[PDB]
């Protein structure tokens, strides 16, 4: 079973085609794991859903 | 309208990167000044025929009108140049042929007339007029005189006060006086093979006039080509039938009918386009451009700032 | 140097009796027209 | 505006 | 001839409801349809009974 | 022929598993962060055959460069020139153009 | 059926552009390299 | 290369017509002015056009084109959503209706027709009688728009100064428009200069080349090590 | 559930929204629906509530017919496991295999393009969609006397890569906003 | 198979399901302990 | 038959955004006569009657909106609360600029009001000064009207 | 309450081009990115291996194999 | 693949956290793109040869985003229509529709005027009504006869012109499917590959679908036939 889905995994990433090293950064980042101002943005975004001023915090992430 | 590759090392060499553009008023406004000196008697330079015709063309031209081939140019823009790719060993050029818009003279549209001064027809009056010359209708009569129609359209609807919907009719008859009809308020949707009145004369508009227009230019056939085609026994013999068939359009004796637009007088993105329908975005974009004239050069304040850092 | 060409064939020849029946414009109607071109130029702007 | 109704209500073509 | 009633319903009448006979599949059921502007619709209403 | 896949597995299965892998990617590319070889192709610059092939155009360059400048005008082009620059002073760029359209139409035409 | 408006002249755009005619020669080349 | 007419003389403007089709023909001249091609002078009716059609002596007709404005293209993402740019907008048929009318017996006669009229397509179909459109001409292209900007913000000819000529030249094949119609910068320096200019321009042009190749090949080097 | 189920879809209406079939720009042109609506290439059509835009819903062209293509998922087997498939050589017009007839897919089985169109604004009043559905309604069975029995007539099956148009309108009121 | 409807039924529909609900089918039973 | 279920999460994604004037290219003026029009054209001085009639019941429906909205005590409460911010705002501001001002002349809490009550924070010169503008903006109305009407 | 639309074309904001109903038609509109019948497959198949990144629809499975 | 990064990460997002905490974990680092487009994969190389490698990239992150754009606005004209609302998004017209001269092709506007027919519920048009005009707008009427009016023949152009195989039976040939007519003749020809164990990609010309899976099978069975004739 852990076969079949690699395989259909890979064929439909691979269908690409028919037309440094990422892990270095893509493991450095700041991960809510389910440092200062991540949390403060995050509170604020989640108490300021319902209304329009929200769409200015939209402009402060990087 | 077909073009074509050029690689050919004399022909490159009389055009390079590409023949130059020719330039001066646009088609619309080469005879004003012309005219001008003309009609205040002062000398004017003659106009000097292409460099294509020659002595025997000039000849031509000047006796019994010019031709189609005299006005088709060509132009070559050259792609890139000698030394680039095989197949290409000296370049290769586009080049396509086509005809100016100078060649129509000083001619244009017929001028919108003054609206105000001009008597009135009801459009039901125009309808009845438009049946009494449609000999495919029942009130057909062939003494009517001929009318000459002209149907306006607006152009500076969007732009300024006054812009009217619809078409406005010039009718022009025997005696040469003329009188307008305001077919704004399409009346009631009718198909083009339409003959029937809307059972309230307050419901023409120009659906149906369109109607009686189409169907006035209905070409009329002699019996006579009915029966060559109709009883032969024959299959070619019809088919002969209806090649040598004539017919007539009573329509040339009574009608005249020509289509113009109203042109405009302001610009879309004037000035004085501005002052008649002031907004926000206008005055927005208006100092936005004025800044980027005047004190954009905060642009290079930019670098300024950026040398203390 | 330069080169000559006959002026006459540059210069069309018309006939003003030959043409159909109300195709000239008389006085009062050029006068209308450039009326009605002045009052098509400043009517926006007046209003 | 319910007596210019009526005038009004001819900009979609109803009653 | 799986249909025994339609009732145009709404207050500009386009919805009906359509009760299904049992002769139709899935038995009795009560159906809302949407209509377009077809002029030959009610000829095939009543001409089916 | 003998490419990379039955190289490195090559006697590490039978032939069935060699189709069996073979038909699932080229061998790894952009769609996995990595630097395709097609595309990787193009960032390698010419080699040494650029190098002295271009330094062989140079030398061919300096020889007729320097032919150039042994040359000299002859008598009857010389007074073409004349000619020319006179014609050049002596008219408008209308006029320009136009015999330029005239040389263009003179060329098509024969 | 049809309509029937018009407009006195057409008002040809005239009155950034280096990008235009890049693409419009480099696909006229691309066309004539792919012809034969 | 003979130098063209210059001419002038005095000539009474033609009386300006109305055919109901269009006014005007108030022009006394045979050809036009920034170009120079015969300007017509027969225009033709709605039923003279229908009727030609009808009977075949009308062969074909052509019409003008217009730009059709970027913006309103609908075959990729509008710009302003900031994707690599399109071509260009294919021209759509006239706006105003200008059209050039062909005969059986060669006479080419102007005419305004709108298109998409009902009459004219049934005709048009039922007979075959061929149509076309008038290509845009360079002047007006939009594609063409940095070539005729230079065109009238160039300078017509180079200038040569050795000292004694100031002699007005042509420029690069690189940047010429239209032609070799006068003297080039080599023979206007050689046979109105001396060794001297000959020599140090070509100098400075060959170690041009030279140092062009030479940044080829060191920018090449730099990079294998 | 026979209440809350429809109950829910009233309050929640936004979500229903068709996101699967439907991925970047995915809008058609009005003439290239009007050719694949008169070429019976469309399997369901959806006009909204203003009336004045559609949802397009178009097979995969190997979706769209029961040919044992082996891109379509293995829905329907014989037991030595091969695909089924349903082609009839149409005597009439051989030697071509885009005229053959043969059945359609059950339409809880297609895979879906789902185009967007702006409808122009005299769509209802140039009768196009009564035009197609006249046509595509106004043929069934028959009886042969000459032969006396039952027939399904040639005319009103379907050719391979055709499907029978659904028309679907959606009500503004069921909506709650 | 003259008299057949041709609408199905409203039963003979089996059900397909979508992205999302594959992938809530795939969590409730991966963790259906 | 199954049953659904209310989806909580990233709901529809696509009103988060305000995109116009991306899809526009930035970088209603056949509406308000095509009425006039027809109220002119359908229904001796009877046009001007209804013109004057229909710009006094527009003026009217939006002014009777604004009341019976503000007519609410919650909404009254959301008018106070915005009203204490921007004088907090505007004093801080004023403070500021009034300060650099000065200097280049050189050159050359929230709770107490939140939970009182309106009038007794507010000075009744500042209402003197509200209404003043208001008289001396539409105290020439009676003679425009009448000049307006009398040819 | 304030919206009105466009009485003529019933705020569709645009009208049939008949002469197509029935190399072409010049006045009206181009055609759109998806016309082109013969490049289906590709845009799907470009579109769903993107998609294919984005997917979470086997989270679970992956997770725990890593 | 969780090493690849040809799918998203590890544990970026799971669905009951919050959707605050989810979007800043997706763009931490280019996570909200594939490999394929993101410039991290392209920054190190851009040479002389080329020029494409961070130029032809970025045209195509550019159609990236211009095609996502476009899907939420066409998604918010389908909301406005659901509703009997006027769509917000005024596209250009089509292959098939021109653009209305009365109005610009902005279909509506605001206007300080109530608009009584929304306020009053006056604004769709009771179906009888319609019924009755599409009914009158089908079915013109010739009211003169051609006994008097000379015309016999129908409206139209070329009437005489106008009057001069297996349509009656299988009838029309449907032209917009040709391009698969080939790949049918091979589904006909090699009836195994319509087994359940082959999968095929998909497509029609040569370059797609079944053709790949022939031209491999037939390639490679004369390739290793030839490999045992080695020896
Ligand atoms: C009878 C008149 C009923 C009105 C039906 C016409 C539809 C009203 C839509 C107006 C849109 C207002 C708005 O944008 O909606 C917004 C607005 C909120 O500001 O909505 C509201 O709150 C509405 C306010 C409530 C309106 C009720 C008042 C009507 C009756 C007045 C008193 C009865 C008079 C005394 C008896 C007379 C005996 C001779
Ligand atoms: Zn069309
Ligand atoms: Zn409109």
């Amino acid at each position: 079973l852990r076969s079949r889905m690699f395989l259909n995994f890979l064929t439909e990433r691979n269908k690409y085609y028919l037309n440094q090293n990422l892990r270095d950064i893509k493991i450095k980042a700041n991960y809510n794991n389910f440092t200062m101002f991540r949390d403060f943005w995050v509170w604020s975004y989640n108490n300021t859903q319902t209304n329009a001023f929200n769409q200015n915090l939209w402009w402060l992430l990087p | 309208t077909a073009e074509r590759f050029i690689t050919d090392a004399k022909e490159l060499n009389a055009t390079g990167s590409g023949l130059p553009i020719i330039d001066g008023p646009d088609w619309e406004e080469q005879h004003w000044a012309a005219l001008k000196a003309m009609s205040a008697g002062r000398p004017v330079a003659l106009p000097t025929p292409h460099a294509k015709f020659g002595p025997e063309d000039l000849q031509r031209i000047a006796a019994s009108g010019p031709r189609l081939e005299d006005l088709t140019l060509e132009h070559a823009e050259r792609l890139a140049g000698p030394g680039q790719l095989p197949t290409a060993p000296d370049g290769v050029a586009l080049a396509f042929r086509y005809i100016p818009r100078s060649v129509l003279g000083d001619f244009r549209q017929e001028v919108e007339p003054d609206w105000r001064s001009l008597p009135a027809m009801s459009p039901a009056e125009l309808y009845a007029g438009l049946r009494a010359r449609n000999w495919t209708s029942a009130h057909y009569d062939p003494a009517a005189e001929p009318w000459r129609l002209q149907v306006f359209s607006c152009d500076y609807k969007h732009t300024g006060v006054t812009g009217w919907p619809g078409y406005r009719v010039v009718v022009t008859s025997r005696g040469g006086r003329r009188r307008w009809v305001d077919l704004a308020e399409e009346g009631e949707l009718v198909q083009l093979t339409e003959q029937a009145p809307p059972a309230s004369p307050a419901d023409i508009g120009y659906s149906h006039v369109f109607a009686q227009l189409y169907q006035a230019y209905e070409p009329r056939y002699s019996p006579e080509a009915l029966a060559a085609l109709y009883g032969s026994s024959s299959s070619k013999g019809k088919a002969a039938a209806a090649a040598a068939a004539q017919h007539d359009t009573p329509a040339l004796r009574h009608l005249d009918v020509s289509y113009h637009g109203t042109g405009s007088a302001v610009a879309p993105g004037s000035g004085t386009a501005f002052l008649m329908q002031p907004s926000w975005d206008a005055v927005t974009g208006a100092i936005r451009w004025g800044l980027e004239r005047s004190g954009l050069p905060e642009l290079r304040a930019l670098r300024d700032s950026l040398l203390p850092e | 140097r330069r080169e000559a060409i006959p002026a006459e064939l540059l210069l069309v020849k018309e006939d003003p009796s030959k043409l159909p029946a109300g195709v000239l414009q008389t006085r009062e109607q050029l006068k209308q027209a450039q009326r009605d071109i002045n009052w098509a130029g400043k009517r926006e702007q007046v209003f | 505006l319910a007596l210019l109704t009526p005038t009004l209500l001819t900009l979609t073509g109803q009653s | 001839g799986h249909v025994a009633r339609v009732r145009f319903y709404g207050p500009e009448k386009n919805k009906v409801m359509a009760t299904t006979r049992a002769s139709a599949p899935g038995g009795e059921r009560l159906c809302k349809v949407v209509l377009p502007p077809d002029p030959e619709l009610l000829d095939h209403l009543v001409s089916n009974g | 022929s003998e490419d990379s896949v039955e190289q490195e597995f090559g006697g590490d299965y039978s032939e069935a598993s060699l189709e069996y892998i073979r038909a699932l990617g080229p061998k790894k590319g952009a769609p996995f962060a990595e630097v395709d070889p097609a595309e990787q192709a193009a960032a390698l610059p010419p080699s040494q055959a650029e190098c002295e092939a271009a330094k062989a155009v140079l030398e061919n360059y300096k020889r007729d460069i320097d032919a150039l400048k042994t040359y000299r005008p002859s008598e009857q082009e010389r007074a073409a020139i004349d000619a020319r620059r006179a014609l050049a002073l002596e008219a408008t760029p209308e006029e320009l153009t136009w015999l330029k359209m005239r040389e263009y139409y003179a060329t098509q035409r024969a | 059926n049809g309509h029937l408006s018009v407009v006195s002249n057409a008002n040809l755009l005239t009155g950034k552009r280096l990008n235009s005619y890049l693409i419009y020669v480099n696909q006229n080349l691309k066309k004539f390299i792919q012809l034969n | 290369p003979a130098l063209p007419a210059r001419a002038t003389a005095v000539v009474a403007p033609l009386p300006e017509k109305n055919y109901g089709s269009l006014r005007g023909g108030r022009w006394p001249f045979l050809y036009d002015n920034v170009y120079g091609l015969p300007v017509v002078r027969q225009v033709a009716s709605y039923g003279e056009v229908l009727e030609g059609i009808r009977t075949g002596r009308i062969s074909q007709v052509l019409w003008f084109q217009a730009p059709r404005a970027v913006t309103a293209s609908a075959a990729a993402p509008p710009p302003g959503l900031g994707g690599p740019q399109q071509p260009q907008p294919p021209p759509l048929a006239s706006p105003d209706g200008r059209c050039l009318v062909r005969f059986a017996n060669g006479q080419v006669k102007q005419a305004v027709i709108p298109p998409g009229e009902p009459r004219i397509s049934q005709a048009l179909q039922q007979y075959g009688t061929a149509v076309s459109y008038i290509p845009l001409e360079p002047r007006y292209m939009p594609e063409l728009a940095a070539m005729r900007a230079r065109g009238a913000q160039e300078a017509v000819l180079g200038e040569v100064d050795t000292g004694a000529v100031a002699t007005p030249v042509e420029l690069p094949e690189d940047e010429r428009r239209g032609a070799a119609v006068g003297p080039t910068a080599f023979e206007a320096v050689a046979a109105y200069g001396s060794p001297e200019q000959l020599a140090a321009a070509l100098d400075d042009n060959y170690q041009a080349a030279a140092g062009q190749v030479a940044a080829l090949l060191a920018e090449r080097e730099a990079w294998v090590a | 559930a026979i209440f809350w189920n429809k109950l829910l879809d009233r309050v929640q209406y936004k979500e229903n929204l068709p996101q699967a079939g439907l991925v970047g720009d995915m809008r058609i042109s009005y003439a290239k629906f009007l050719e694949l609506l008169k070429d019976q290439r469309v399997k369901r059509l959806v006009v909204y509530g203003d009336m004045r835009t559609a949802v397009v819903e178009v097979p995969h062209p190997w979706s769209a017919s029961v040919l044992g293509h082996p891109a379509t998922h293995p829905f329907y087997e014989d037991s030595a496991h091969n695909r089924v498939s349903m082609l009839r050589p149409n005597p009439a017009a051989p030697e071509d295999v885009t005229q053959w007839f043969c059945a359609e897919m059950p339409e809880w089985d297609m895979e879906k393009y789902r185009f967007y169109v702006d409808l122009p604004g005299d769509f209802w009043e140039s009768g196009v969609l009564q035009r197609h559905l006249a046509a595509q309604r106004a043929e069934g069975a028959v009886w042969d006397p000459a032969s006396g029995q039952y027939i399904l007539p040639y005319r009103a099956q379907k050719k391979v890569f055709q499907v029978s148009t659904e028309v679907q309108l959606l009500d503004p009121q069921e909506s709650w906003d | 198979e003259l008299m057949r409807s041709a609408v199905p039924a409203p039963g003979e529909v089996p059900n397909r399901n979508s992205r999302g609900q594959v992938a809530e089918q795939v969590r409730a039973i991966l963790d259906q302990y | 038959q199954s049953e659904h279920n209310v989806k909580i999460f990233h709901n529809s994604w696509w009103t988060h955004l305000n995109i116009k004037n991306l899809v526009n290219n930035q970088d209603s003026e056949f509406i308000n006569s095509a009425i006039i029009k027809s109220i002119n054209n359908k229904t001796s001085s009877e046009k001007e009657t209804m013109q004057l009639l229909l710009m006094s019941s527009s003026i009217l429906l939006h002014l009777c909106a604004i009341i019976s909205l503000v007519s609410i005590s919650q909404v009254r409460c959301f008018v106070k609360f915005h009203l204490i911010l921007l004088y907090k705002l505007s004093n801080v501001y004023n403070a500021i600029l009034n300060q650099l001002s000065n200097k280049l002349q050189k050159n050359l809490g929230f709770l107490v009001e939140w939970s009182s009550d309106f009038i007794t924070i507010i000075p009744e010169n500042v209402d003197i000064y509200i209404w003043n503008v208001f008289s001396k903006i539409y105290r020439t109305i009676p003679l425009s009207f009448i000049s307006t009407t009398l040819g | 309450l304030l919206q009105h639309k466009c009485q003529r074309c019933k705020g569709a904001g645009v009208m049939t081009c008949p002469a197509c109903l029935g190399g072409g038609c010049r006045v009206c509109g181009t055609a759109c990115a998806w016309d082109a019948e013969s490049e289906w497959m590709e845009r799907w198949g470009e579109w769903e291996s993107r998609l294919a990144y984005y997917d979470k629809a086997t989270g679970p499975l992956m997770d725990e194999w890593y | 693949p969780y090493d690849a990064d040809a799918n998203l990460g590890y544990q970026i997002v799971d669905p009951t956290a919050s959707m605050g905490e989810n979007v800043w974990n997706m763009a931490q680092v280019y996570n909200s793109l594939p490999p394929e487009l993101n410039p991290l994969r392209t920054q190190h190389l851009a040479d002389r040869g080329g020029g494409n490698t961070q130029a032809a990239v970025e045209a195509a992150r550019s159609a990236f985003d211009a095609q996502v754009v476009m899907e939420a606005a066409l998604l918010q004209n389908l909301e406005a229509a659901a509703q009997d609302l006027p769509k917000p998004h005024r596209l250009p017209p089509t292959a098939g529709t021109v653009a209305c001269n009365e109005c610009g092709g902005a279909a509506w506007g605001y206007s300080f005027f109530p608009n009584t027919a929304v306020m009053f519920g006056l604004e769709r048009p009771f179906w009888g009504d319609t019924l009755a005009r599409l009914s009158k707008y089908w079915n013109p009427t010739q009211v003169a006869d051609p006994a008097r009016t000379g015309q016999l023949l129908p409206y139209g152009e070329g009437g005489l012109r106008r009057l001069l195989a297996l349509e009656a039976v299988v009838g029309k040939a449907p032209a917009t499917t040709g391009r698969y007519r080939r790949d049918l003749e091979l589904l006909l020809a090699h009836p195994e590959l319509r087994d359940g164990a082959l999968r095929v990609p998909g497509g029609w010309g040569p370059e797609g679908g079944l053709q790949t899976y022939l031209r491999g099978q037939q390639e490679e069975q004369a390739r290793m036939q030839r490999r045992r004739d080695l020896a």
